RNA sequence: AGGCGCCGUCAACGAGUCGGGUUGUUUGGGAAUGCAGCCCAAAUCGGGCGGUAGACUCCGUCCAAGGCUAAAUACAGGCGAG
RNA sequence: AACAAAGCAUUGCGAUGGUCCUCGCGGAUGCUGACGCAAUGUGAUUUCUGCCCAGUGCUCUGAAUGUCAAAGUGAAGAAAUU
RNA sequence: CAGUACGAAUACGAACCGUGAAAGCGUGGCCUAUCGAUCCUUUAGACUUCGGAGUUUGAAGCUAGAGGUGUCAGAAAAGUUA
């Protein structure tokens, strides 16, 4: 279909044509703006329009800024204390992805709202940038819309945190189905190790 | 150390002759590589940088003492054999020649 | 006359056709980026070399937005 | 002596293969392979048990040969045939019958001892180079 | 391995710090509005007050000029010869008199200066401590560079826009005379950032230092220790160029 | 509006994704589990999978980078009872 | 008789100091500046402090020759592997 | 080693040669017997095998010999504590 295809086609090509110029220029902004930024426009309406975007009250879009690299593990210079299969500080990298951390940060600050989904809005050389959709549960317009009232249900509070986001399903291995998928579905704690 | 001719006559093991013919002697090493082996189990199993059981490369090691260390390669068929245990060191070869007898000079 | 010799939009179209034919075949030997060097390298190396270097930059792409949108349009009729 | 870890003996079944000795089957590699995937099963029964249960097998029709002497498709006499890839007839101990056995594989000294007038029959899947040429026809049975 | 060697204790902590509250105030050189041939910054020294944070004196200067923002004040670094009732001039057409501050460009070559900037408007870095001074060797009308020799003898290339004060710092010769009470050393330590008294490394038992241990006291290993060495290891003569008394010079130093 | 039959035909099909390397973690998962991190990087009748990698017709299956969704399972038990 | 001490030596440090704490921000350096700060040796005075750079440590210059990783790069080559 | 492995011997047969007149002798050193598993790697020979077909590449493997273990029936490996 429509106009939404072109910007989607652009954003493939982060490095090329108009998109490397315009988004490297918006990083002059992105470095300046905080690790909470609420904005009133999605940067990608295409991938808003395909992760759940309707303009309608209770909807916010927000940019989150997350550091690049792994994780560094306490205590350095009072170090463990244990045998070296378990010594690791920068060597280990989190097995949550940088996208999920952004989901957590966002849902903590906007505590009355619940993360729907999220997307990628670039990286420079130490920050990785995401824009995240959080959707009010508590207001009538979300409730009287049957495309987005499934979020309202009390079971769905703090869903980013319990890994029920799309990002949270993907790092949990739930992308496949079949062969393989056998240690991920229904849960990484699932059999209790019986 | 040893005179061993590089060029000898011997029986074949192999099933295309299964009789006696001329054979060529050579000392052998290569190693592998392209990685499917122990080398892989190590690459993966590093696992905190641990070479671990990739060392039995040491003790500081040393006692010296072998067996014959050969492959004798046919110069008339390409089928050709390695030999069984008895006790050498060290080993000389070159193209032989000879421990020549006899000397007046 | 020159460039190339010769023709113009059909020649852009041959080159534009040769480029997925070069690209799908790199994709069917993985990566992309080293095979895009190898698939080009294991070959004569002139017209393809310049054409490959621009696709490994930045690139085309307003024109790419123009051609893909027409092909998408004309495979959506 | 005891703490059952000084006279006991020892704790876990080791010192047993390495350096003390007896027991398990011990010191392993050795073949390993094929995986859990392209694997078993071929169901196999010797022709003497179909000869047990010829006379009492009165769900299998007798035909050209006398009433004891039955055509019987062995695929529909073998328990756990349906989860097996194929049903094979093995050749041990006599046949004293004038049978006609249908199989998905048969031994060469599996036809030969019941040569005693027989028709030994391949099912279509015995080949197994037979034409599932998109088409139609033959099938494998299904049951618990 | 060991209990932590004192050199990590620098680290952070109330014991390693100076009494920073006690220090008298910031003595930054007033970034001139503009002009300054006499008196859009005119000062009178009214007082000369000791600085505990460096042990040499400041001169209390007022400084009274207007605008809004206007900024004025306060206790500028003393030079030798500054007295109550002397005029201080701070800027580009200040008189070349001891105690006045102006950019190096305005200073005549061969004049001893103190409180010299690294970078323009940082207000003044080099030549600070008691009786020290930089010497401005070269300028020329140097659009590009003013060459100054710091008290160690290193020749530093600085932007001519860097301001300095004419004269050498007050309190010279402080170093000459011996403390001659342990107690004099003690109070002098209390004021500054330092854990004193210091026990020798050799004196301790092994856990406390690389030097420690051994029936008789002695450094078990060679004293001079690695640039590569980590903190805790790096003690003694760190990466020493030479040792023992003979055959060197002062630092020479190229550009 | 929905269904069936006939008629052509087809678009809501989701990009730093698929994919490769560098370094790790984890897994029964082995060249072949799943995930993290740095670098690179497609196509759009085209693509993805089938337990190492590369031609074909295909064969056989399936359309990711989106979502929701009742019931059945658990509860070394707040709360009621045997 | 041990430690400290004042006194005597080497060494690192040109500032966003080197050095200590810290993932980091930052801090401690220092709101100080080589007559200063750290790191160390020895230990009032008085007379003095010889010879050794082979080993070990450390440091210097290396625009040139044997060794010296990865990547990008070249060769065989469908890859990759050498 | 009285039943326990590698080793070693004491003989054969099968294949295959020599010398020798040949009968025979010749299964390493006058005799009394003179050393190394296990993964891996190495090669040898032929053959087996890696999950739609089809085709190259390697892999996996049987059987046998050589590369470390003298802590010699098989650990990857320095001291002090007053």
């Amino acid at each position: 279909m429509g106009a939404y295809k072109y910007v989607s086609e652009l954003w493939r090509r982060k490095q090329s044509d108009v998109m490397r110029f315009v988004q490297r220029v918006r990083c002059w902004e992105y470095r300046q703006q905080p690790a909470i930024v609420r904005l009133t426009r999605p940067t990608r309406p295409d991938k808003a329009r395909r992760l759940g975007y309707k303009a309608k009250q209770g909807y916010v879009v927000y940019r989150v800024r997350v550091r690049r690299g792994g994780r560094k593990r306490p205590v350095p210079k009072g170090i463990v204390y244990g045998k070296p299969k378990h010594q690791g500080i920068t060597q280990l990298k989190f097995q949550r992805n940088k996208r999920s951390v952004a989901e957590e940060r966002a849902g903590r600050k906007l505590g009355g709202l619940r993360v729907l989904n999220s997307y990628w809005v670039n990286e420079d050389s130490t920050y990785k940038y995401f824009e995240i959709i959080l959707v009010d549960v508590a207001h009538s317009a979300i409730r009287n819309d049957p495309r987005i009232n499934w979020l309202c249900k009390p079971v769905h509070k703090h869903r980013e945190l319990r890994g029920l986001t799309s990002a949270g399903k993907k790092y949990r291995g739930l992308r496949g189905k079949g062969h393989t998928h056998h240690k991920a579905r229904p849960s990484r704690r699932a059999t209790w190790k019986r | 150390m040893v005179n061993v001719p590089k060029t000898k006559k011997t029986y074949c093991k192999n099933k295309e002759c299964r009789k006696h013919t001329l054979h060529k002697v050579t000392q052998y090493k290569k190693g592998k590589d392209s990685l499917s082996a122990q080398g892989k189990r190590r690459y993966d199993r590093k696992q905190s940088g641990y070479g671990g059981q990739t060392k039995p490369v040491f003790h500081k090691k040393a006692k010296t003492t072998k067996k014959i260390v050969l492959k004798l390669q046919c110069q008339s068929c390409k089928h050709y054999s390695q030999h069984p245990i008895k006790r050498c060191k060290h080993f000389e070869i070159g193209g032989d020649k000879k421990g020549k007898g006899t000397s007046l000079f | 006359g020159t460039k190339r010799v010769h023709f113009v939009r059909n020649l852009i179209r041959e080159v534009a056709g040769f480029a997925p034919y070069e690209k799908r075949i790199t994709e069917l030997l993985k990566v992309g980026k080293d095979k895009r060097a190898l698939k080009v390298a294991k070959r004569k190396l002139g017209t393809h070399k310049r054409a490959k270097k621009k696709r490994e930059e930045m690139s085309s792409v307003l024109r790419k937005m123009r051609s893909a949108g027409g092909g998408a349009g004309d495979k959506k009729k | 002596m005891t703490t059952r870890f000084k006279k006991n003996r020892k704790k876990r079944g080791h010192v047993s293969a390495g350096h003390g000795r007896i027991g398990k089957h011990r010191k392993h590699p050795g073949g390993r392979g094929n995986a859990g995937g392209m694997h078993h099963h071929r169901i196999l029964f010797d022709k003497y048990h179909p000869g047990y249960f010829g006379k009492v097998g009165m769900r299998y029709f007798h035909r050209l040969s006398n009433r004891f002497h039955c055509p019987a498709v062995n695929v529909e006499r073998l328990w756990s045939m349906v989860p097996a890839e194929a049903g094979a007839g093995a050749g041990k101990a006599p046949v004293i019958d004038v049978t006609q056995f249908g199989y998905t594989k048969v031994l060469g000294k599996g036809m030969l001892p019941p040569e005693r007038p027989i028709v030994v029959k391949a099912k279509l899947i015995s080949k197994v180079a037979e034409k599932k040429i998109k088409a139609a026809g033959g099938a494998v049975l299904l049951t618990a | 391995m060991g209990r932590v060697i004192r050199a990590q204790r620098k680290g952070a902590g109330s014991v390693f710090k100076s009494h920073t509250h006690h220090r008298k105030g910031p003595a930054r050189f007033r970034s001139l509005d503009f002009g300054e041939r006499n008196g859009y910054l005119k000062g009178v020294v009214t007082d000369i007050i000791h600085d505990p944070g460096r042990g040499a004196p400041l001169a209390k200067v007022t400084f009274r000029h207007p605008f809004r923002y206007k900024h004025q004040k306060e206790l500028f670094v003393a030079a030798e010869g500054m007295y109550t009732g002397q005029f201080v001039y701070c800027g580009r057409r200040a008189t070349l008199s001891i105690g006045n501050v102006l950019p190096i460009r305005s200073v005549p070559e061969g004049a001893v200066v103190c409180n010299v900037e690294h970078h323009v408007g940082d207000r003044g870095v080099f030549a600070r401590a008691s009786g020290d001074y930089a010497i401005v060797i070269s300028h020329n009308p140097d659009n590009g560079t003013s060459r100054i020799k710091l008290p160690s003898g290193a020749k530093k290339i600085v932007p001519s826009s860097c301001r300095a004060m004419i004269g050498q710092v007050a309190g010279g010769g402080r170093t000459e005379k011996p403390m001659l009470k342990a107690g004099n050393a003690y109070h002098k330590y209390r004021v500054k950032r330092n854990c004193w008294p210091k026990v020798r490394g050799v004196a301790m038992n092994p856990v406390e230092h690389p030097h420690g241990g051994g029936n008789h006291q002695h450094i078990g290993h060679a004293s001079t220790v690695r640039r590569d060495a980590p903190p805790g290891q790096k003690v003694g003569l760190i990466a020493a160029r030479r040792t023992g008394r003979l055959r060197g010079q002062a630092a020479a130093t190229a550009a």
